[PDB]
């Protein structure tokens, strides 16, 4: 029938018309050489916890340090007061106050908060990279760059930099395992 | 016969116990002059091939070589997102990432990696530091035996590499006779995987493609005849 | 006669207020209802598909260049990431790569249909010139794209096609240099063919804009030696909506054969060579540049100064045409007589259906034709030679000497009339 | 009436053979015999100081792709080899950029010009339309092209101005993905913009062929609001040679200024962090983006609940439309409402030279687009933030309220008949 | 007053002997921590700046740090094609190539260099580790300098950088007071050519065309005002 | 005058348009970053004459070796016939045959030959670079990619290389010098 042929060979012609528009549109998308790079895991085992892990990520370090009760009592001890930023620069959560509670980091699937602390190991200022295991007159980190003095849990302290070291979204893998990203 | 492979048709997507296969094999003997550059590590969980564990797949990965960095002069541990190592020089041989289209490419290897026999009955000395290949064309050739125009008499020639493979080299897991022709096999469809991954989603694409466009044509064939009938039916 | 039926933009007040810009006049009254005539057969749909070819390729290359990276470090390794990771890939570059094989198919069968029915013959010259030009660019665009992926092939292809232009001289070297951007193939000369290879299509889009403005201007030539009778012309039919129909039936089945291609027998047109990277300091066997250019390779290839009939030991009177220069100048008089033939066929006649001996050295044509595709691959080695050498000698004799003796005497048949031909 | 003077081809037999193709025919009827009035101010040229500079962008640019290698770890470096080792190098690169300068200020002034001798009023609605299509592309060009150094400041307008598409709710972060190539900036990115880069300039000059096709059959506008009076014609003298050699008259003083500029204050106008490589782990003070683009930026930058004026408290009633989508549908609509103007002017009359009030609300808003321009670079501190909301509230109050008022209460003056003004 | 150079206008093409005393001690005090990567060594040979001679190019390129290769990995004799140095990182700064355009440029660095005065009435004790200067603003500034907003005090703030050069750190072959200014100078127009090395062809070239253009403009003007003159006579 | 004014105005015109176009044809020609490549010197500077000096150019080695009196003695006793490739390669002259008092090289801008050789260290076969150091089955050069047995002057024997060692066009500094290109 005119009308039943007519269409139906214009609803052919726009479906191969489709068909042959979308990869146009996909290989735009992200190609295999980068979605590998949004997902990247690093398989803690037994870092001897307390002293530090650094690992490559998106250029710049990602800084994954067990915690030290000394330096932990000193975190817990400083009041939101005489506190540079107060944010919580951690996007892991909302602009929640910069506690170590929130600051420290998810639970290993369980419940603690006051023994793992991963941060993104470039200094607000600038952009450069702080020198660990214990440094400067907090005892955290210390930027050679210009001088700025980090605290035990990362929030900036006596220097230019004006925010704390921010915490990426990253979640547990079963107590062996972080995932960045 | 001649041994077909699985994907030598229009049909035939990379039978995956085989490319396992070819993969404990190419680790534990190609590699140790061999490399692929021109291949990630995270291919090894791609759909179309091996589908391994990623758990193996890093670890693998961590247990290679080390390739440096290319922000900050360091030895990392060659996280999988970086390629395959390569060899390069001092007694080693070229990248075999697409050797296998550089050649009807896979039966190359194979009728390669098959055949290293000794020296015919016109050179037995043969030479120091060469071994002697069926199939190889582009290699050297004694003058005892080129003819007298230069060409030589020799089905191959003699090239570089060393035999690969004994009687039994290694053992497969699965679960199988693993002489040297199924292992020449296996590794030729590992490195036909390493060049041509994209193998079945061709294929799949041709299926459709031509399925819809004579469907289309065949409309359009039936919309001609009909305008064009008022001025085809008296003659 | 030529009923070009403006519309008179009387369908509603949106086709009034379109008479700010009259773009749809344009397209209605000229660009889909042009009055074609009936006797169309199968040969004269190539150009719509020629059409489709040339918008397929400037699609995928303004795809590809988005992942190739033009330098002799990174071309090789960006094909790759193209043909592993990114969403599509393979099925970019290898319809990039077989469609231009198509295109040059396509363009050939498009030129001997003219050949055969006049299409050269007055009064429609301008749109033989366009061709040619055309033509030109095409050619130096797919060599230009051939180097790119800096395999090994590309690299010599580009160092003899380049050596060319330094044969001749006084003026070869400095040509040689100013193209290569330095005295032999390096990046330089990757940048200049990547800009030039992005950018010549749209010049090809604009002279098919004039070769389409040419035909619509003058009437499409027809199997007869006779037009459209214009003074009313119940003979040619518009084309839409049944010769776009046509067409499109037939860019459907070629397209269904081109996919077939692409998916099972996509690296056969190719140069396996091609897929192993550039070594400078080392040359494969048999380079063989490409399939479209082996005739005129060969007609290169073949006055050596290594037959009887060797016309270059008498060439050599004068000291500066020596052999190189004369091959070079055998090739672009092989084209340019090509582009002459207008002017060269002295008949007040048309198609071949009505020119028996025309036919006969026409198919002979099309043989030698064939001929140096196939000799072009194959070795300067006896008997090749010879073959090489009669088959650029019949091109070159008929286009000078052969069309004006049968405009001549060739007119022992009788021509048809009324263009509406219902047989 | 609108003499056309095809000419009739009777020349010669040169002029009569080209009955093949009319090319000249084209030219010299319509586009070089084009009647034009006597009236026309200094305000008629931008349009060829436009098409000019199109034509040096382009061709500029075919030559530097021969020596931009598109790539992170090489464009710099690139951009390094032009400037010291090619020869022409810097010229061509201050002639890029400066070039883009002068297009965007040319088109400012071409664009202010037609606002006020009502050239958006019927009946070229088209060209308007047409005008703002082009806008909206080159601007987009640019965009692509300051960030093929791969500088400083190329990675953070990039960051912002594609966080810009993130902003919308549910399409957000998708089509920023799709427009990077990934979550954020790199490799991928730069090869998009190249080839878009090296593609949309022509999709301009098509556009121009639209352009100036419309103008063509529709009038230029003339100082005054009449027309040529078809019905012979002792007004409008052709375009040739006149108008041309005016044209070409200002057009020199342009490029010598020009080139004063590029040869003694080339990198005035650009930002001195883009010669710094990128640390995509440390921001610079005070992006600012670049100065054509410093009107949106600042209309975008204002809405942020930050006065009593806010009307982002308000639009917070659906709380889907936060600020920034505010900002960003203020922006969108900064232009579509210059684009609807001539829909929204319900005037039957013409040239604000005729309109007092409307100059001064026209006046008011050339100084309100300098001062948008002067704000987009200081920061959202008090008290910028109160002029920069002022200055978007006038902008938008113009165009939607200011010209309908006036098209109702805005005809104290004697309009000027016969075009033909011999004073 | 302001110590203009001599490039500084319409004119000035780069005074030599400045620019060969800049090469003195850019590359006896400046590349102990800074490079120019961006910098060719035959430049040190091309025309508007130092025309020095090729061969002490030559001794000057290879008796500088080793470049090792592209292609081989493998120590070379570092040959003037290459690029010079380039100092990283560990007590190091940035790149100089084009620090001339990063910032009215040669000034900064003149006022820069000039100007590195003990700490001030503020914060005599100062920082460790770092050094005052009174014209870098990008610097940290201790709280004690700070105004009530952040703000400081101090014209310039603390640099990184040490005190590069004494009252008489090098001598001048051509003879001539070596002092700190002079030395200052002369590095920044260093600085500058390795810059803007083309500055002098820029300037002629702005000159041959404006005066073409102007030309070409007055003739133009001349066939206007003529064509136009049988409309623009009675009025 | 009409005529006069008119036509140089025109001519102005061509002039400034050809010098606005040239530099546009002129950028293309070699850069800066190349110019230099062409023209190599190698300073030989004492080499201890007769083991060997190497020097990279164009991507490929320099081979420039003085001559040891045993490898010129092989040299010059060496019969055209019996000799693969005698068309001594050496582009700084003809044809003429693969000689050893033409195949060795100028004579430092004296008179004698047989005392510097140098020739492109890139195997005619695949291009390779042959061990040098007295080596192989000629007292010469020896290819470990297939075996290819290069004699004292360069020419190929004993092998599938079908040609000898190209020699590029050089000529000498006085005494001193090498120029390469
Ligand atoms: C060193 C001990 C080797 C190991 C183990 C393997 N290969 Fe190899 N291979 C080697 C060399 C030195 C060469 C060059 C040979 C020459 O004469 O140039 C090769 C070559 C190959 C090739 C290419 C053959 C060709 O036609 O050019 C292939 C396809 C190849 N080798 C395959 C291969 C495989 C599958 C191996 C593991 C089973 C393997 N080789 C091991 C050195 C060595
Ligand atoms: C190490 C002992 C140095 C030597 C010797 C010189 N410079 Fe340097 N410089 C050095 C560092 C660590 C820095 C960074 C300072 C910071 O606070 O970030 C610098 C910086 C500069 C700059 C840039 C200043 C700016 O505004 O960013 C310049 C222009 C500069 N230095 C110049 C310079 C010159 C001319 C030198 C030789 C006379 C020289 N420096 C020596 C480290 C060192
Ligand atoms: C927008 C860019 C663009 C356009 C337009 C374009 N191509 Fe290409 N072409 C490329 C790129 C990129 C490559 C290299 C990648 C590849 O080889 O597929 C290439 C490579 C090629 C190759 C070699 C293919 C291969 O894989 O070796 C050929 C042949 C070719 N082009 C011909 C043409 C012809 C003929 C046209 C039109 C007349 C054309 N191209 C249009 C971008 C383009
Ligand atoms: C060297 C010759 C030549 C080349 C190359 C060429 N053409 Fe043609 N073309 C012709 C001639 C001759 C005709 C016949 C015109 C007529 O009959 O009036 C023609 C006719 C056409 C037609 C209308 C009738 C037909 O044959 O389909 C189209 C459409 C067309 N060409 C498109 C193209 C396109 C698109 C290209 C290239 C991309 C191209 N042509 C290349 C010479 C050429
Ligand atoms: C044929 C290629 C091409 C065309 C056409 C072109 N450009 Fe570019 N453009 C480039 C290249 C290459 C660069 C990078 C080199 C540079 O910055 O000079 C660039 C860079 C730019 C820059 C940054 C300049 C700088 O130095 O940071 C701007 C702004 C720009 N383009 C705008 C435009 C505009 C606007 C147009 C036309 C509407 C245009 N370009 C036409 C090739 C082109
Ligand atoms: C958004 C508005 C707009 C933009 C952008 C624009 N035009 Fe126009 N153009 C106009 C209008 C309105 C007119 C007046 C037409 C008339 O008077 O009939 C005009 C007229 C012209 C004219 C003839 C009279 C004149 O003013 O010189 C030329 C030539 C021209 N434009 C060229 C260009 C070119 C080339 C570009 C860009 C590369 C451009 N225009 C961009 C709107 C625009
Ligand atoms: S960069 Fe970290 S403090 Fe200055
Ligand atoms: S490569 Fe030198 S002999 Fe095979």
């Amino acid at each position: 029938r005119r009308d039943f042929l007519y269409h139906a060979t214009a609803a052919t012609g726009v479906v191969v018309t489709g068909a042959a528009v979308w990869p146009l549109i996909n290989q735009m998308n992200a190609s295999a050489d980068v979605k590998a790079m949004a997902s990247i895991f690093v398989d803690v085992s037994a870092v001897e916890v307390g002293t530090q892990l650094t690992v490559k990520w998106r250029g710049k370090p990602v800084f994954i340090r067990r915690r030290d009760e000394k330096d932990i009592e000193l975190a817990r001890s400083v009041p939101l007061g005489a506190l540079r930023d107060t944010s919580a620069e951690n996007a892991n959560k909302p602009g929640a106050e910069a506690t170590d509670e929130n600051r420290t980091l998810p639970a290993f699937d369980g419940t603690n908060t006051g023994e793992w602390l991963v941060m993104l190991g470039v200094c607000t200022h600038l952009g450069c990279v702080p020198m660990g295991d214990k440094s400067g007159d907090f005892g955290g980190w210390f930027c050679p760059c210009h001088g700025s003095h980090y605290d035990s849990a990362g929030r900036i302290r006596k220097g230019p930099a004006p925010r704390n070291l921010d915490i990426p979204v990253a979640a547990f893998v079963d107590e062996t395992t972080i995932k960045l990203g | 016969p001649d041994h077909a492979f699985s994907f030598e048709g229009i049909f035939g997507k990379y039978d995956q116990a085989q490319l396992r296969r070819g993969f404990q094999v190419y680790n534990e003997v190609c590699s140790a002059c061999h490399g692929m550059k021109f291949v990630p590590i995270r291919t090894l969980a791609d759909d179309g091939g091996p589908q391994l564990d990623p758990t193996f797949v890093r670890e693998y990965a961590a247990g290679l070589d080390t390739i440096i960095d290319k922000d900050s002069g360091e030895e990392r541990d060659r996280k999988e997102t970086d390629m395959f190592p390569t060899r390069v020089g001092d007694g080693m041989g070229p990248d075999l990432s697409v050797m296998a289209k550089a050649r009807g490419g896979p039966e190359y290897i194979y009728n390669y990696v098959i055949g290293f026999e000794e020296n015919p009955e016109c050179a037995p000395e043969g030479i120091d530091g060469y071994y002697y290949n069926k199939t190889f064309q582009i290699g050297g050739v004694p003058d005892t035996c080129k003819d007298a125009a230069g060409v030589k008499i020799t089905h191959g020639s003699w090239a570089r590499m060393p035999p690969p493979l004994v009687d039994d080299q290694v053992t497969y897991e699965d679960g199988t006779p693993a002489t040297v022709d199924q292992m020449a096999q296996d590794v030729s469809a590992f490195l036909m995987w390493a060049a041509e991954p994209k193998l079945v989603a061709r294929k799949q694409m041709g299926l459709v493609a031509m399925v819809m466009l004579g469907l289309l044509s065949v409309m359009l064939y039936l919309t001609n005849k009909r305008l064009w009938a008022p001025y085809k039916g008296h003659k | 006669s030529g009923i070009p039926h403006d519309h008179y933009e009387p369908k509603t007040g949106i086709e009034k207020w379109l008479h700010d810009r009259l773009p749809i006049v344009g397209l209605v009254y000229d660009t889909i209802m042009i009055p074609t005539p009936k006797n169309l057969n199968w040969w004269w749909i190539w150009g719509i598909v020629l059409a489709f070819t040339l918008v397929l390729q400037i699609v995928t290359g303004i795809v590809l260049a988005m992942h190739y990276t033009p330098h002799v470090d990174l071309a090789f390794a960006s094909v790759e990431h193209i043909m592993r990771d990114v969403n599509g890939g393979w099925a970019m570059r290898y319809i990039h790569a077989n469609g231009a094989s198509l295109f040059f198919l396509a363009v050939y069968i498009h030129i001997f249909r003219g050949l055969y029915y006049g299409s050269y013959k007055a009064p429609r010259e301008i749109t033989w010139i366009v061709g040619m030009v055309i033509y030109l660019l095409m050619m130096g665009t797919a060599f230009m794209g051939y180097v790119l992926p800096w395999g090994q092939m590309s690299f010599w292809g580009a160092t003899v096609i380049t050596g060319l232009f330094g044969a001749i001289p006084g003026i070869g070297p400095s040509i040689q240099a100013w193209l290569l951007g330095g005295p032999a193939v390096d990046n330089a000369t990757l940048n200049r063919f990547f800009s030039l290879h992005y950018l010549l299509p749209f010049v090809i889009a604009a002279l098919v804009a004039i070769h389409i403005w040419a035909f619509h201007t003058t009437g499409n030539n027809n199997p007869t030696g006779v037009e459209v009778r214009r003074t009313a012309e119940k003979d040619t039919l518009p084309f839409w909506p049944y010769f776009v129909i046509k067409d499109l039936f037939a860019l459907a089945l070629v397209l269904l054969g081109f996919f077939a291609v692409v998916a099972y027998m996509p690296n056969y047109l190719g140069h396996p060579d091609n897929y192993v990277q550039a070594n400078p300091l080392s040359t494969p066997a048999h380079i063989v540049p490409e399939w479209y250019f082996l005739p005129f390779y060969a007609i290169l290839r073949a006055f050596a100064a290594d037959v009887w009939v060797v016309i270059l030991v008498d060439g050599l009177t004068f000291g500066i045409v020596d052999a190189k220069f004369f091959g070079v100048i055998a090739m672009f008089g092989a084209i340019a007589v090509m582009a002459l033939a207008p002017w060269l066929d002295t008949s007040k006649v048309r198609s071949g259906a009505y020119r028996p001996k025309f036919r006969m050295w026409f198919w002979f044509l099309v043989l030698d034709f064939v001929v140096l595709t196939w000799v072009g691959a194959m070795p300067t080695e006896y008997p090749y030679d010879w073959i090489s050498l009669i088959a650029s000698t019949y091109w070159f004799a008929y286009f000078l000497v052969i069309l004006p003796l049968l405009g001549a005497t060739e007119k022992p048949e009788p021509i048809p009339a009324s263009i509406e031909e219902d047989f």
